[PDB]
């Protein structure tokens, strides 16, 4: 099993485990181990790690994080992952000064959605893209990452769990309970991803519910049913919301020129509908000229 | 959401051949049958109705439960054990909210431990690999239900029903994919509801037609007729629920006229 | 009822 992999240092511990860097001794690989623990006289393999590990075993693209193995003994759990030096997070805090270069921006930004793009072609859904759960190598790589909120959705989907997306880059139709959300919220995700990766501070830092909707409202207006057919109807709507006029997106992320907020601005849409997608975002003239600098 | 409609049909018509079962299975298996199997399929019917699952969830834990079928020969002691396993991984991975692993163990009427389906839950998964996410009847039912003119809730419901009469008996539903019972099913509420057919636009989507359909179709028909006089009925009590539009009180058409 | 243990012999 484990006879194969040596233990080089604690690396990150998670919701039931810890994970370390370990090094292949025969092939030399050197990769993550996700300690997941067990024991019986319990409730078992943990719904998360189940759908972690058969989601990703669906998803094999070069910007998801990938699932080497799965190993397994009476007591224990060993998920061994690819492995990849720091996450994004920890590369804003960094570039603290310098600010990441625009090239490096863009070349993330389209790698991300090719991610997100093969994920929602493979009917799964992330549900938790942020900084913290993107992966960079030294070779100029971003990969998606931590699947353990993940859900293979069906189409139509149904009413799938509410409790959903860390708040920050939590999407306004969540936000507003509704029973119906899709693959449209990765993508407001990643819009907020985009923005900070430019300003370098999170767009929307809210502290509860509430709060995060009015931070959201009152940078790209409040919503109505002009803009967005339904809202007033959402389970969590009030029409005592304050209504705030929307601001010009060159004032939301200054530094960023035409092309970089047509399209921040289509990934942050009220309407999940219109919300562009990871697929068509591709195609956006944003990227143009994209190369994957290191 | 069909930004992603065509790829994902396209890459679940992959993926429901992978996770075939076999077909023969059954005659490869010593101390067990079709009967018991349909006796243990309808049994979860009952504990999806008793916990308030997803019919998703059934759908899921019978495919679990026929490729574990399809490589472990099982005791009839044990069929059951491997059901109930079965339950919870397919609860585990669909469900909001799963049942606990004791509520599991108390729907046998304490009849194996926690420990014993712990045990089994983790074999399941050994012997799947983690292959989890498999296609059913219930998701492209779901797909295929874009194109009604207009919706109509008595046929999504007698489709979904019909669909769910085939897990029951493996021959010869086994021999047939997830998407071809899912056509015929469709077809047969469509036609038994409506009196239209199988669509035009569902022939440019899947590449199936009534021709293709044919077979699945006269099996789902007579499986529909009969279903009555069939030894078992949770499905039918089940469909009885407005929850279902009490769909199962319909009345099938004596032919299909093709 | 579903409380019960599948009888098969």
């Amino acid at each position: 099993s484990m006879e194969n992999f040596q233990k080089v240092e604690k690396i990150g511990e998670g919701t039931y485990g810890v994970v370390y860097k370990a090094r292949n001794k025969l092939t030399g690989e050197v990769v993550a181990l996700k300690k997941i623990r067990l024991d019986t006289e319990t409730e078992g393999v943990p719904s998360t790690a189940i759908r972690e590990i058969s989601l990703l075993k669906e998803l094999n693209h070069p910007n998801i994080v990938k699932l080497l193995d799965v190993i397994h003994t009476e007591n224990k759990l060993y998920l061994v992952f690819e492995f990849l030096h720091q996450d994004l997070k920890k590369f804003m805090d960094a570039s603290a000064l310098t600010g990441i270069p625009l090239p490096l921006i863009k070349s993330y930004l389209f790698q991300l959605l090719q991610g997100l793009a093969f994920c929602h072609s493979h009917r799964v859904l992330h549900r938790d893209l942020k900084p913290q759960n993107l992966l960079i190598n030294t070779e100029g790589a971003i990969k998606l990452a931590d699947f353990g909120l993940a859900r293979a959705f069906g189409v139509p989907v149904r009413t799938y769990t509410h409790e959903v997306v860390t708040l920050w880059y939590r999407a306004p139709e969540i936000l507003l309970g509704c029973k119906y959300y899709s693959t449209a919220v990765d993508i407001w995700s990643l819009g907020c991803i985009f923005a900070e990766m430019v300003t370098r501070r999170a767009l929307f830092p809210g502290d509860s519910e509430i709060d995060q909707l009015f931070r959201i409202f009152r940078t790209l207006g409040t919503p109505d049913e002009v803009v967005w057919p339904g809202v007033t109807s959402m389970p969590d709507y009030k029409p005592s919301f304050p209504k705030w006029a929307r601001q010009d997106f060159s004032k939301v992320v200054p530094p960023l020129d035409e092309d970089g907020r047509s399209l921040l601005s289509q990934m942050l849409h009220y309407d999940p509908n219109k919300r562009i997608s990871a697929k068509a975002a591709l195609a956006h003239p944003f990227f143009q000229d994209v190369t994957k600098p290191v | 959401v069909p930004d992603y409609h065509e790829d994902i049909h396209t890459y679940l018509r992959e993926m429901e051949v992978k996770c075939k079962p076999k077909v023969g299975y059954m005659k490869k298996q010593p101390d067990i049958t079709n009967s018991m199997r349909a006796i243990l399929v309808d049994w979860l019917v009952e504990v999806g109705e008793e916990y308030k699952l997803q019919n998703e969830t059934l759908h899921l834990a019978v495919n679990y439960i026929d490729r574990f079928l399809s490589s472990m020969s099982v005791l009839r002691g044990k069929l059951q054990l491997v059901g109930t396993a079965a339950m919870l991984l397919a609860s585990k991975f669909e469900e909001i909210y799963p049942p606990e692993v004791a509520e599991f163990v108390y729907i046998t009427d304490d009849t194996y431990t926690k420990k014993q389906v712990l045990r089994m839950e983790h074999l399941v998964l050994k012997v799947l690999t983690f292959d989890l996410a498999a296609p059913t009847v219930n998701q492209f039912l779901t797909q295929y239900f874009l194109h009604q003119q207009p919706a109509n809730c008595k046929v999504e419901s007698l489709a979904m029903f019909l669909g769910e009469l085939s897990l029951i008996d493996a021959d010869p539903y086994l021999k047939y994919l997830p998407s071809v019972i899912a056509g015929a099913a469709f077809h047969l509420a469509l036609y038994t509801v409506t009196g239209q057919s199988w669509p035009e636009s569902l022939i440019r989507k899947t590449g199936y037609t009534l021709e293709s359909l044919k077979p699945c179709l006269m099996d789902l028909h007579q499986t529909y007729l009969k279903a009555p006089q069939h030894a078992q009925q949770s499905i039918r009590e089940k469909y009885k629920n407005s929850k279902y539009h009490g769909v199962s009180l319909l009345n099938p058409p004596e032919t299909l006229n093709l | 009822p579903v409380k019960r243990r599948l009888d098969l012999e």
